């Protein structure tokens, strides 16, 4: 029976195992010439092939380390399996389950940056007691906490500060009656310490400086806090938090030209033995990509803390820098505590997986499956997690060809967490009859050819096990009307030798299927995200759709309610399309004609309790019914902050409940227990 | 394109220094041309880095530079009580070196001046300066336009404003060709920005050596502003001159503002009196939109086209979400005072942290093609990370997104190669505007020399078909029966200033796509695959055509007689000369492929005259403009005559059309239907059959037409179909023209409902009731003069069951009720209709509505307790209807239907 194994691979065992996983090769030299060598295993068995000549290569996702994920972070592994001896074959993919899981009691590193310009004085006088009030809270969320302190103003150089009289070179603060400290760019103060009181001791002795222009030099301080791993005191098995407070704009790169400071920031850290950013007056400000990659590599989490006067700027920033959270800081600065706790709750909630050192020929399609069984296709991150929760993923890697490097590796890692998966990738591209080749076999035209895997390699224009024929006649095409060898070969002795091609090689039993002739999307072969299959685009692992236009993007599809395109709408190519008429918004969340929470979201009383109705044979019964089911019994709160509602059931009974919104949305039910 | 990177000569200058950082082509004492290269931090008089300005001449040896001498020797005086001194230490003289016809205007943007208020002080604030030294000596006179004294507190104004100490004059300047001088000062009015202007003819006059305070009567500075957008905008970071917004004599300004609107940044266009004309907003936050502003005519229309740099631009990719690759915007100038909207195109570098867009220097017609070309430098680009310079070439649409040429940094890591560029002036009278690139980290300046360019033109001429029966030649030295046929080649190269000794190696290959034992055609004499011919193109632009004598091999030599014969042509310059530096740089088309076949399948009459027959039809005649149109045009191609070679259909599609796929008399496909008419020539890019068409063969092709967003298609579009073949006599069939009309009827759907529909009774003003009516032209076609008529039972009287409180129409729709609603705020069912009872018709009119727009109108009302309690055992049904219509469509004759519709609203009452 002709199949893909038959009409395509008629050259070698290697191609037979490269086409499809099912394809099997027989190396028995006594097999009659004409029968398909690469075919179904049962077919080869039916042709009494030698069992040692039967080739049955199978890929595997073999786990080397499967250590249990710990209960407490007191090594503690969050990612299982720890290390994968992945083994892949050409143009094949393989799947495997990874259970990322945020262990409670993970150590926390906090480095409290701080601005020190002239407008920062009151906030300093308020933050003098910060740090014991941060530990007092964080003792609930982790067992090991270490805090650090910093400072920054701007580049110590004209025109950015006041320098006259020549006695104001030391004191830019003379024109006003009070005096304040000189120029300085960044000065590390305290290294991350277990004794939290050290931060309180260190901040008291600091004092405000003065500059001229409103923006300040914070980016230099952040980069230096990041890069001096040894100086700061970073842990490796902990959570790194970087708190960055200010109350005005912040200078960016190339702003330093106004002083003649033109050397771009090298990314190294120049904090000498005096803890002062030495190259402050000779090195430019830091870009935004250097910032991001240095925060990534050191597993650093950034928490901005602007004053409303600027949030819209910073939140317009913490969005071009993943892993970042912005906040409102009061002018007195008495809210940075609760801001930092909320930011810690937020950073741990989101659970995203990043892939590093992934070779170009490999593509990974994720397929989340967060809490419940939401096998949410095309998703690689989950929200709404709680500390102690476990998640699972279905990640599948597809290789494009058999790469020259036998052993390659890449890492899949949770955001800002130590433990991560190391992938040992092996490209198996070796047969068994290859090792027992017989070069210069006398049967190959008196001994001028090499015999291997049941074929004598005759010279050009000659074919067969003995090169019996050169010129001549058999049927070289599947159909009479079809051209001989698909206009691509010669009917040489009943076999179609494909013509030479500059671009590559022509394959197939009759030179029928090519390899470089597929369609495009945007000037790119199958959108640059697919692979060429005899006239049709086939996508890679993480490319969905027929045209391979779009990957597992969801960021714009994510809705603040907690699902893709809110309820109505498919997330096609990272964008949400409204399906319900009259509904609009970022994810079609706003709908004036749509039923309210009291009308449509009653299936908690129908699907969760007294299971009946629709959505019973599908995984959507508790998909929408996942709110807090409070067991209230007709409380005397029939409408004070929301709209109270009551409906009539089939048996003429009333059920009273009320939940509209408390703080930007609350999935809390107030359904009564016993209906009346 | 040329920018020879093998001899980048080096004007090496004082070791330390930053020799570089700024430069400009300037004249000599008697005509001629030299090079003025800035060099901060050089030649300290008392060993403090003052930063002299060098005057490097032109020489290929790349020596050191003579100096333009200034009075770098301090100046000091006092009028009556102000001991003012202009401190001269730690400034970057040469940071801008802009010149004029006989005047060097080299500036020292961080120069000082200390406005003490006698005992009190207001600081040595960098007032900048511009040391206007005249070459040929003469008055070496200096004028810092911000040198107006102050007693500090008087003109702090108590606003901190109306005072302009920190100008940093010289941070940018372009001597206007009229004879003025602008001195962009990013520190004007507390860093908000400045722009000081002054004539150059009179400025030399108004100098008193030794004087510290004096203001020229002809100064004109930008006015302080209080808009919190501008606050610390660094306005005037970089300036330019250009006839942008139609102010010819009051020639505009292109004042940059790379950090405006809270780091968004902007590039503003202003007149001579500092009045804005447009404003270009930055696309990405913190991307530094406007670091380097270049004004040039890329599209070759006569209108100056703005180019804006965003050096810290970060891009999002599948494999990398945040990658600093830089971005350069382009804004083409539309006719009239039309506003500059979205960026016309975006250029983008590939190297990480390359700071792409950090310096844009209009190179002029670098390849002399009629379109201006620019240079965008990457200080930290290149695979190694030492720096790159990427050159882009302009065209009618704008700039091609891929760099035509790229230069790698020859100086080591840290050299900041490419920080500053210049163009527009040939440095050696070679006919091409060279480029002079600074590397301030390496204290050197490497100049790249544009070499004369040739335009490659490739053309391979072969006979239309091959007839085995015609054997009029013989194979030399043998007797092979050859179907000989002549093949001609033609390649020309034009250009300006081409060297008088220029030659090319014309190589032609026969039987290309086929191997040694699969060749069908060879050279008669040498019996070889091909040969190379010599051409002398030195000083001659017309092409050279040579014809080769090609033959057909024997029938028994090879078996394949049906596979097509494919030929490929290549043209390349002779091998590089000693010392590298190729005399020219080759660009344009380089590879061309042509194919022919043997006369076959024309019958038995030897007269192969095809008769291709095509039938066409139109589906989906009403074309909604920019809709989800699914059009499957079906045509059948038949050859009632004889064999047609490479006969394929060429169809001209509009700009908005896209190909989704398709089968056809395929049985060979369903996803592939190609299309010819692709950009220039390529009038064959479509699929083949001509391969060839068998006699009486009948293949019908079905392909999908997806009408995309095309609002500029016009009143109609025309589709042209004709089968194109390689034949000479009757090459194509009869022309099939399909004028598929675009007569656009937009579908507008009227909807309406009551909120709540039902009304239950629980156990003084009642709850409010909302009636929702939504208007949305889901039909993508545009409608003008849309009319909405609201018909309601009664006249909104209090005697009715419902009392209308107010009508709140949003979405830009205006309604006119009669009689007007809300005369008072207050707080067997009978069919009462609009026609029977007196009616209050509310008419809403829309002059113009865009595609996909939506409208929303909210109706406010309240319940009546006395009326509700009446008839407790009676059921009340409330009915309201809405009607709408479209008066006409903006088309001559769309005789299908005037869009209209209606809505129904139902309200019921229940008993508890
Ligand atoms: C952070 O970014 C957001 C988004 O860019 C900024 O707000 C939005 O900015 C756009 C661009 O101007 C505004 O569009 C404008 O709308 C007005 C009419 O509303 C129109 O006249 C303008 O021509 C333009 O089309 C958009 O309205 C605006 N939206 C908001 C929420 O303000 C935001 O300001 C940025 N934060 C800051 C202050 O840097
Ligand atoms: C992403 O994950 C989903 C879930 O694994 C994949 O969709 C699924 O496709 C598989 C078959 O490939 C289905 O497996 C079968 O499920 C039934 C029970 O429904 C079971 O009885 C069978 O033994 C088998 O396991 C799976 O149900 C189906 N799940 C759904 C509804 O999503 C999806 O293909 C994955 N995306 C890719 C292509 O990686
Ligand atoms: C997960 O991996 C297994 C094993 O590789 C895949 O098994 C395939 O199963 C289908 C259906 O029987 C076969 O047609 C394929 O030939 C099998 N492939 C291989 C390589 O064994 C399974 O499809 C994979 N699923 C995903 C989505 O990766
Ligand atoms: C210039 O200064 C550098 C750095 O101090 C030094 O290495 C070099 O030798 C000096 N001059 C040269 C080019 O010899
Ligand atoms: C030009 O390129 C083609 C391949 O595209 C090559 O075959 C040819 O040899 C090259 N130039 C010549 C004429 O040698
Ligand atoms: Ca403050
Ligand atoms: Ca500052
Ligand atoms: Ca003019
Ligand atoms: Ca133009
Ligand atoms: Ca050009
Ligand atoms: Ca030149
Ligand atoms: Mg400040």
């Amino acid at each position: 029976g002709p199949n893909i194994c038959t009409t395509r691979g008629v050259s070698s065992c290697q191609q037979c195992l490269a086409v499809s996983p099912m394809c099997a090769w027989c190396s028995d030299e006594a097999l009659p010439l004409g029968s398909p060598r690469c075919d179904l295993k049962e077919n080869l068995l039916k042709d009494n092939c030698a069992p040692e000549s039967i080739e049955f290569p199978v890929s595997e996702a073999r786990v080397l380390e499967d250590r249990p994920l710990s209960d407490k972070g007191s090594q503690v592994t969050q990612v299982s399996p720890q290390r994968i001896a992945l083994r892949l074959r050409p143009d094949d993919s393989k799947n495997f389950s990874i259970q990322v899981r945020q262990v409670e009691d993970y150590p926390v590193d906090i480095y409290y940056l701080m601005d020190l310009s002239y407008s920062m004085k009151d906030d300093l006088w308020s933050i003098q007691n910060l740090g014991t009030k941060l530990a007092t809270q964080m003792r609930k969320l982790t067992s090991n906490l270490r805090i650090g302190f910093g400072a920054f103003v701007d580049k110590p150089v004209s025109p950015y500060m006041y320098i006259s009289p020549p006695e104001a070179l030391e004191n830019p603060c003379y024109d006003m009656k009070t005096t304040c400290l000189p120029m300085f760019g960044y000065k590390h103060v305290l290294t991350l310490t277990d004794q939290v009181t050290r931060f309180n001791e260190e901040v008291k002795k600091q004092s405000v400086s003065r500059n001229r222009d409103a923006p300040e030099g914070g980016f230099d301080a952040i980069m230096q806090a990041t890069v001096c791993d040894e100086k700061i005191g970073w842990r490796n098995d902990a959570s790194h938090l970087l708190v960055f407070t200010t109350d005005a704009k912040t200078h960016i790169a190339l702003d330093g030209r106004l002083a003649g400071i033109v050397q771009p920031n090298d990314g190294q850290c120049h904090v000498g033995s005096d803890n002062h950013y030495s190259a402050s007056t000779t090195m430019d400000y830091p870009s935004l990509g250097l910032m991001t990659e240095k925060l990534s590599q050191k597993n650093i989490n950034l928490i901005f803390a602007v004053t409303e006067n600027v949030v819209n700027l910073y939140q317009n920033y913490s969005e071009l820098i993943p892993g970042t959270t912005v906040g409102v800081l009061s002018m007195d600065s008495s809210n940075v505590l609760q801001l930092i706790v909320d930011a810690y709750g937020k950073i741990r909630s989101k659970v995203e997986l990043e892939v590093r050192d992934l070779p170009e020929e490999l593509s990974l399609s994720f397929n989340a499956t967060c809490l419940n069984n939401e096998v949410i296709p095309g998703l690689k991150s989950c929200m709404g997690l709680k500390i102690g929760d476990t998640v699972s993923f279905s990640i599948e890697a597809k290789v494009r060809g058999c790469p020259q490097e036998k052993e390659k590796s890449f890492t899949i890692k949770p955001v800002g967490f130590k433990d991560s998966l190391i992938v040992q990738v092996t490209f198996d591209c070796d047969c068994a009859c290859q090792a027992q080749a017989e070069p210069n076999s006398h049967r190959c035209n008196n001994g001028n050819g090499t015999f291997e895997c049941g074929v004598c390699r005759c010279g050009p224009g000659w074919l067969g096990s003995q090169c019996e024929c050169s010129e001549e006649q058999d049927e070289c095409s599947p159909r009479e009307g079809q051209p001989v060898c698909s206009q691509r070969g010669e009917c040489l002795c009943g076999q179609c030798v494909c013509h030479s091609s500059d671009f590559g090689k022509i394959t197939g039993k009759y030179c029928e299927c090519d390899d470089f002739s597929c369609v495009r999307y945007k000037g790119e072969m199958c959108s640059g995200h697919g692979q060429c299959s005899c006239g049709d685009c086939l996508c890679d692992s993480d490319w969905t759709g027929y045209y391979c236009n779009c990957t597992t993007r969801t960021d714009t599809c994510m809705s603040s309610n907690g699902l893709l395109c809110s309820g109505r709408g498919k997330c096609e190519c990272g964008s949400c399309v409204c399906i319900q008429p009259g509904s609009y918004g970022d994810t079609c969340e706003k709908c004036p004609t749509c039923p309210d929470a009291c009308t449509f979201k009653k299936e908690c009383v129908e699907c969760k309790k007294f299971d009946r109705g629709a959505l019973h044979d599908e995984n959507t019964c508790n998909r929408y019914c996942r709110d807090e089911i409070e067991s209230v019994k007709e409380l005397k709160d029939t409408g004070k902050d929301a709209v109270n509602c009551t409906y009539k059931n089939e048996d003429d009974c009333v059920v009273r409940f009320q939940y509209y919104e408390d703080s930007s949305g609350k999935s809390i039910l107030y359904v009564v227990e016993e209906p009346e | 394109l040329n920018l020879d990177p093998v001899q980048l000569t080096f004007y090496a200058g004082p070791n330390g220094s930053q020799f570089g950082f700024s430069l400009d082509f300037h004249k000599d004492s008697h005509g001629r041309v030299a090079i003025v290269v800035g060099a901060p931090r050089t030649l300290g008089p008392s060993q403090e880095e003052t930063g002299g300005v060098f005057l490097c001449p032109w020489r290929a040896e790349g020596g050191q530079c003579p100096s333009l001498l200034f009075d770098l020797r301090d100046e000091t005086r006092n009028v009556g009580s102000q001991t003012l001194q202009t401190f001269k230490a730690r400034q970057g003289l040469g940071a801008s070196v802009v010149s004029w016809s006989d005047v060097i205007v080299a500036c020292a943007p961080w120069q000082h001046w200390n406005v003490l208020e006698k005992t009190e002080e207001a600081e040595k604030t960098p007032v900048g300066s511009c040391f206007l030294a005249q070459p040929e000596s003469g008055r070496r006179a200096e004028y810092s336009p911000c040198r107006g004294n102050t007693l500090s507190r008087i003109y702090v104004e108590n606003d901190f404003s109306w005072d302009k100490r920190y100008c940093e004059a010289g941070f940018s300047s372009v001597v206007t060709q009229a004879g003025e001088l602008v001195l962009g000062a990013p520190g004007g009015y507390y860093f908000l920005g400045l722009l000081a202007q002054a004539p150059v003819a009179d400025i030399f006059s108004s100098y008193r050596p030794g004087i510290l305070l004096w203001h020229v009567s002809s100064q004109s500075l930008s006015f302080d502003s209080s808009n919190p957008e501008y606050f610390d905008g660094y306005w005037g970071y970089s300036v330019a001159v250009g006839e942008f917004d139609g102010d010819l004599n009051t020639t505009e300004y292109v004042v940059g503002a790379p950090t405006w609107s809270w780091t968004l940044g902007a590039v503003e266009i202003l007149d001579s009196y500092y009045q804005r004309l447009h404003r270009l907003r930055g696309e990405q936050m913190a991307s530094y939109f406007g670091h380097s502003v270049a004004v040039t005519d890329v599209n070759g229309d006569g209108r100056h086209d703005l180019l804006v740099g965003a050096p810290l631009y970060m891009e999002s990719r599948a494999d990398r979400k945040l990658a600093e690759v830089g971005r350069v915007y382009l804004f083409l100038q539309p006719r009239g005072p039309h506003a500059l909207g979205a960026p016309s195109l975006l250029l983008t570098g590939t190297q990480l942290y390359g700071r792409f867009g950090s310096a844009i220097a209009p190179l002029g017609d670098l390849d002399r093609d009629g379109y201006n070309d620019i240079a965008v430098a990457a200080p930290y680009g290149g695979p190694s990370g030492r720096g790159q310079v990427l050159v882009f070439l302009g065209q009618s649409e704008g700039l091609r997104s891929r760099p035509s040429q790229v230069l790698d940094s020859p100086f080591p890591t840290g050299s900041a190669f490419g920080f500053s560029l210049r163009g527009a002036v040939d440095i050696d009278d070679n006919g091409y505007p060279d480029l002079i690139v600074g590397a301030y980290g390496a204290n050197q300046v490497a100049v790249y020399r544009a070499q004369p360019v040739v335009k490659a033109s490739v053309q391979l001429l072969v006979q239309d078909s091959l007839n085995p029966a015609v054997k009029s030649c013989v194979l030399p030295q043998t007797k092979t029966p050859v179907s000989c046929f002549n093949i001609q080649m033609c390649v020309g190269a034009t250009g300006h200033n081409i060297p008088q000794k220029l030659s090319l190696n014309a190589e032609l290959q026969l039987d290309r796509q086929k191997p040694r034992q699969g060749r069908r055609v060879l050279l008669l004499g040498s019996q070889q695959a091909g040969t190379t011919l010599n051409l002398d193109l030195g000083g001659k632009h017309s092409p050279i055509c040579h014809t080769t004598m090609a033959f057909l091999r024997d029938e028994a030599d090879f078996r394949d007689k049906l596979s097509p014969i494919v030929l490929s042509l290549n043209v390349s310059l002779p091998p590089t000369e000693a010392g590298m530096a190729p005399a020219v740089v080759l660009h344009g088309d380089t590879h061309v492929q042509e194919q022919t076949r043997i006369v076959l399948d024309c019958g038995e009459d030897d007269v192969c005259v095809p008769q291709l027959q095509l039938t066409a039809s139109v589906t989906g005649s009403p074309l909604l403009v920019g809709a989800d149109n699914v059009l499957e045009l079906q045509m059948d191609a038949a050859n009632e005559g004889e064999g047609a070679y490479e006969a394929e259909l060429a169809v001209h599609l509009p700009q908005g059309a896209h190909y989704m796929r398709a089968l056809s008399n395929v049985e060979g496909f369903e996803r592939l239907i190609c299309n010819q008419k692709k950009e220039n020539e390529t009038r064959v890019v479509l699929c083949e059959l001509g391969n060839p068409m068998k006699k009486n063969a009948q293949i019908g092709i079905a392909m999908l037409v997806s009408v995309g967003n095309l609002e500029e298609a016009g009143e109609s579009v025309s589709f042209q179909l004709q089968i194109r073949s390689k034949n000479s006599q009757n090459p194509n069939s009869k022309i099939v023209l399909l004028d598929v009309p675009v007569r656009a009827e937009a579908q507008v759907e009227l909807r309406g409902n009551s909120f709540p529909a039902s009304l239950v009774v629980a156990a003084s003003w009642g709850p409010k009731v909302e009636h929702t009516y939504e208007l949305h032209n889901n039909g993508p076609g545009t409608v003008n003069g849309l009319h909405l008529s609201i018909h309601l039972p009664g006249q909104s009287q209090p005697s009715d069951l419902l009392y209308i409180l107010d009508i709140q129409p949003q979405g830009g729709l205006q309604c006119f009720p009669q009689p007007p609603v809300n005369p008072l705020k207050v707080d067997d069912p009978v069919l009462v209709s609009c026609d029977s009872a007196p009616c209050t018709v509310v008419q809403c009119d829309l002059q113009e509505m865009a595609r996909g727009q939506r409208a929303m109108v909210t109706v406010l009302a309240f319940l009546w307790l006395p009326s509700l309690y009446q008839r407790p055992l009676d059921q009340f049904v409330l009915q309201s209807h809405a009607w709408f219509n479209v008066s006409s469509l903006p088309y001559a004759v769309p005789p299908l239907s005037l869009p209209r519709g209606e809505a129904q609203v139902w309200t019921q009452l229940l008993r508890a």
